[PDB]
Formats: C-alpha cells, structure tokens, sequence
C-alpha cells in the first residue's frame, strides 16, 4: 500500500498536492502573498539558489519544526515562531508516515473484527 | 568561604531557605497531568561523593523531608519516566522510559578557553563574562523567535557558566531527533582543539546567523577589541592571521607594525580584507569563532540528561544557582550571587517570609514571575 501511495503521490501536481494535503487536514504551507511580502528577505536567504523574480514565482508551505527535521538540522529553513517555511521531495516522506500510522491502527483494528466476518460463508473462501 | 563549612550550613539552608513551594510549582507544572510530579527522577550527590539516582517522592511533604534527611551536596533535575522512578526495579524490562523533560542548554565557560586570554580552566573575570552576556542574547532570542518557546529559565551555573531551561509544554514532548535537531540549528562553532578555522560560512547568510551576527556586533567592540585585545601583540595576532588566507596575510603583518591599538588593527583587517569578494565574510567567521556560543550536543539530546538544579549550592564557590532576569540581563554579575555562608549569616541575624530577609529575596522574585507566567499559560490555554 505504501509503495503504490507514494507513486500516485509522485504523480501529483503541486495545485493537486496542496489540495490534497488541505482535504485531510495535514495544513502542511499555504502562507498568504502578504505574509511572504513581510518576510521576503528571509525567505530569499531562506532557500538555497531561489532568485529573486523566481522567488517571487514561488509560494511556500508552513509546517512545524517537527516533522522539518531533516531540513531544519543542516539550516536550510527558515524558522519563524515555530513554523519553518517549506518551499514547494521530502515531503512524501512524512505524508507516508503519517498513512503508515493509520493503516497498522486500521489493521490492528480489522484484526479485532474478524469473529464477525468469518461467519459469511459466502467471504471465507475468498477473504481466508 | 571554607568548603569545611559547607556540611555545617547546608542543613540549615535546606530547613529555611530553599523555595520548595515555588520548586514544586514549577515541577508539577499545574496538575493537569497526573503522576507528573510523581514521574520525575531527582539524583543526589551526598557527602564524600555518594550519588544516588531513581528518586522520586509523592508530593512536596516528602520531598522537603526526605531532602532534609539526607542533605546532598548535588541535586540534579532529570527526566519524567513512564512510571515512578523509585520503582523502576518493578517495571518489566523495556518498559520503563524517559518520555517528557525540560528542554535545557549548559554553556560552559571551559568550552571558549582556546579563544580567551584572561583567564583559564575554572577562572572568570569581568573581562571574560560579556561572552555568556553574548550567549543569553544570542540564544534566547532564537529560543523566542525562531522556535516560539514562550517560558524560558536562564540559570547560573554557580561557577562556569549558565544553563537554560525550556518549559513548554510543545518543548517537554520533544523526542530525542528534536532536540538534536534543534540543538544542531542553533548550533555553529563545530569543531575540536585540533582545528583552527572552526566556522565556514556558505555565501549565502541564513537569517538566523545575520541575526546573531547584529547580536555579536553591539558587544564586539568593548569584548574583544578594548578588554579581550585580541591583537595586544603577536602571539595573539597570529591566531588571527591564522584564521584568514595565507594571501593576504603577510600584507596585515607590515599593517599590525605600524598600529598602536587593536581597534586600529581591526579596522585595518576589515579595510584589508574588503579589498581583499567571496572572504567579505572572513570577519564574520572570525567574530563567530571569538564569539558564539559553544553547545555540548550531548547535553541536550538525551532526555534522560541530570542537570544541575536550580537553587543549588555549588561545591566548591558555595554560589547559590540563582535564576537571571533576561531584561536586567546587563546587570548580572556572578561574583555578587549571595553564597551559602553569606545567607546563612543573614539567616541567624534577624516562616514563609524568612527568605525575603535575605539578598536572594530578587531571585526567588524573578523565579516567581516565570512561574506566573507559567500558570498563566497554562490557564488561558
Ligand atoms: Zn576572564
């Protein structure tokens, strides 16, 4: 299941991405243009080789520091009030983790509600 | 002060000094979660240096008796364990775990002893403590800006140095990747005694580096060009000039002949090296080196780290760990923090007030202020 998730997730658009990443509430950043506007010159000596027009052309991401942690060690986020600005590979990473999660909770969960399955004989041949 | 006295006074001090109502506010940290205060481990360092650890006590009553019962030298603050640590024998193997604590740093003046010239080892100086005055700026205002750590403890070390406690609670379930990671981002002078040129600076500056870099500025000029004189004379210069390109090197030597004073010499450093574009860093790298703090990765990044506890009494100065108030942060001198000889003095010259009559009444103050913040915090939330 994982493997096949980060494929399609490799297949995503950033508009699709970031829709994605709004309907399941991982509110992983959108900062506001205003926002970026205050912060330009520390999202442009944020980001490593990010021209200024191009800068500009680019929108970032908020997320907190924890799950940035690979970014943030080596310095090359900007961090403001606990939220590093994360520009638009990495990311699948804590995607899938977080999915990992829920699907050994889900299965655990399944695991639990099996006495009720096995009674349709009609399920047992195939499920089984 | 005669560290003779010290098994004479610590009772006493321990009896009807030592804020153990405000200590268990901070450490139980409201009740709203339960066992909290119960979980947390306490380690002692008792007369001829006995250490005893997994200790742990029910409620502010016990601590306060078995505290006074046993009057350790060393009292060290450590994690908050899955279960209490008195019974860790009872706990099935694997399943006893250091969950939340404190986030702390302890800067340490040995750590800068390669990069200072008045003193040495455990000596300080007023001339040598603008760099921890650095280190508090510097870090704090990272700790409050970048990471949004809102209750922050500075504590004297009682000799060396300052600790720091962070006490949110997002900073008490940081795992131990976490506080790696934060302390590698605040974290630039990386290197041993074996090498010389300890900051690298990429050309492009991060905005946490520029920022610590406008910290050092204000302070540079009276640490290290009037009271350190990092260029009195050759020996020290040299250092210096070993921190910079061979190209330009022997250009600064005829240069550092003809200058009188080390702030001339700076200036002519900077002209040089201006003329000199991808080292207009060079200075920075060198102020960095002279300069930023200095943090012991391994004492962060465990959770089950034991660090010094607030209102100790240090074995060997006999300082009290008083807590440092970040505004009046200019003012702190670690040479005036009341020793235990001297509030045990003040004790028998005059029951819940009887600290007030001493000099550590303001610290207990700025404790108690931190502590209202605390609570303060915890409520609105
Ligand atoms: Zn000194």
């Amino acid at each position: 299941e994982m493997d096949l998730f980060k494929f399609r997730f490799g297949l995503l658009t950033k508009e699709s991405v970031q829709e994605f990443l709004k309907l399941n509430d991982l509110q992983y950043v959108a900062i506001s243009e205003d926002e970026k506007n205050m912060h330009k010159e520390d999202l442009m000596n944020s980001s490593f080789g990010l021209s200024l027009t191009k800068m500009e052309d680019t929108e970032f991401y908020k997320v907190p520091f924890q799950a940035a942690l690979d970014l943030v060690r080596p310095r090359k986020v900007f961090l403001w009030r606990g939220f590093a600005f994360i520009p638009h590979k990495d990311i699948v990473s804590i995607v899938l983790n977080d999915f990992r999660a829920k699907l050994s909770k889900a299965l655990a969960l399944s695991a639990r509600s099996l006495p009720v399955v096995q009674s349709d004989e009609r399920l047992q041949p195939l499920l089984n | 002060y005669d560290p003779a006295s010290l098994p004479d006074v610590l009772p006493l001090y321990y009896r009807r000094l030592f804020p153990f109502y405000q200590y268990f506010r901070w450490l139980n940290y409201g009740g709203v979660v339960k066992n909290y205060f119960q979980h947390r481990e306490f380690s002692f360092t008792l007369k001829d240096d006995v250490y005893v650890r997994y200790q742990s006590f029910n409620n502010q009553s016990e601590l306060e008796k078995e505290m006074q019962k046993m009057c350790p030298y060393k009292i060290d603050i450590g994690a908050v364990y899955s279960h209490r640590p008195s019974l860790h024998n009872t706990v099935k193997s694997g399943t006893f775990q250091a969950q939340e604590k404190e986030l702390v740093f302890d800067i340490d003046m040995t750590d800068y002893d390669d990069v200072r010239r008045c003193c040495s080892s455990a000596d300080i100086c007023p001339k040598c403590w603008t760099l921890m005055t650095i280190a508090v700026r510097i870090l704090d205002r990272a700790l409050a800006e970048d990471f949004g750590f809102k209750h922050r403890l500075w504590v004297y070390s009682g000799r060396r140095g300052v600790h720091c406690w962070v006490c949110d609670d997002s900073a008490r379930k940081l795992s131990q990747a976490e506080r790696s990671a934060v302390a590698e981002y605040l974290s630039v002078v990386k290197g041993g005694e074996e090498t010389i040129k300890k900051v690298q600076l990429p050309e492009t500056i991060h905005p946490f580096i520029g920022k610590s870099l406008k910290m050092v500025e204000r302070y540079f000029e009276k640490y290290a060009l009037v009271d350190q004189d990092i260029l009195e004379n050759k020996q020290c210069w040299d250092k210096v000039i070993a921190l910079v390109p061979e190209v330009a090197r022997e250009s600064l030597l005829r240069e550092f002949s003809k200058a009188r004073s080390s702030v001339e010499r700076w200036d002519k450093l900077s002209s040089c090296l201006e003329a000199t574009r991808r080292y207009s860093n060079i200075p920075k790298e060198i102020m960095l080196q002279f300069c930023y703090p200095r943090l012991d990765v391994n004492v962060s990044k465990g959770l089950n780290h034991l660090l010094k506890s607030p209102f100790s009494v240090h074995p060997k100065t006999g300082r009290i760990s008083v807590p440092i108030d970040c505004k009046k942060l200019d003012q702190f001198d670690p040479f005036s923090v009341p020793t235990i000889s001297l509030i045990c003095s003040e004790l028998d010259n005059v029951r819940t007030r009887d600290y007030k009559r001493t000099s550590l009444a303001p610290y207990i103050k700025v404790f108690e202020q931190f502590l209202d913040k605390l609570d303060q915090s915890r409520k609105g939330e």
